[PDB]
């Protein structure tokens, strides 16, 4: 998991 | 200077910027999104066109912008389950997607001003007022890879431990 913010 | 007034209350007002708004508005808009990323301690923000966003602010008695609320459309996302404890903060979330309108990309109140339901009557606003002639529910809002205070926000905010969830890769 990479996420627009983490 | 015409302002959008969507709701109006003892300690302050909520305005909308659109994206066709004055230049004026826009960089109002923006000063404030440079202060809330800056604040979520990001160096270099490089997204999509800001065109696709709505802007949300509230504005204190004093004029000042102590809340913050980014909107942006969605189709899709994913309710959030809490990441299992190890034997010796982070999320994870489901993997059938589930149908959304409204991405809250950013959500922001100035810290002395916390506790005091602003961020909760900014997604109000926004669930009356992004979709014309509808109020979203909380089940058509959904929130971009929340931080800790954004967790605790939006699971009471939306009623549930698994409110919905996007802006994440695999
Ligand atoms: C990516 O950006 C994602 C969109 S998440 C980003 C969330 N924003 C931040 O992390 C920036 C710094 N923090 C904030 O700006 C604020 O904490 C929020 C915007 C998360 C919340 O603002 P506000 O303080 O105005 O919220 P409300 O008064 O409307 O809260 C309603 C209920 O939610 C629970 N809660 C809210 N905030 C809580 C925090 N720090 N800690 C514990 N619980 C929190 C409370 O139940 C609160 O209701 P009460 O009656 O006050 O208890
Ligand atoms: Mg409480």
């Amino acid at each position: 998991v990479i996420g627009a913010k983490k | 200077k015409k302002e959008r007034v969507i709701t109006e209350f003892w300690d302050g007002k909520i305005i909308m910027v659109s994206p066709d708004d004055p230049k004026y508005a826009l960089k109002k808009a923006e000063e404030v999104r440079e202060l809330v990323d800056s604040e979520l301690g990001f160096q270099q923000v490089s997204l999509r066109c800001p065109s696709q966003t709505r802007t949300y602010m509230f504005v204190s008695n004093e004029k000042k912008i102590v809340g913050c609320l980014i909107a942006e459309p969605i189709r899709e996302a994913y309710r959030v389950l809490a990441e299992p404890p190890s034997l010796h903060r982070a999320w994870r979330c489901s993997t059938e997607p589930e149908p959304a309108i409204c991405g809250i990309s950013r959500i922001w109140v100035f810290a002395l001003m916390r506790r005091k339901a602003i961020a909760s009557r900014m997604v109000d606003a926004v669930r009356s007022s992004f979709m014309y002639g509808s109020v979203l529910t909380t089940e058509e809002i959904a929130f971009s890879d929340p931080t800790p205070d954004g967790k605790l926000f939006a699971s009471t905010y939306c009623k549930v431990p698994d409110f919905l969830v996007y802006n994440f890769v695999s």
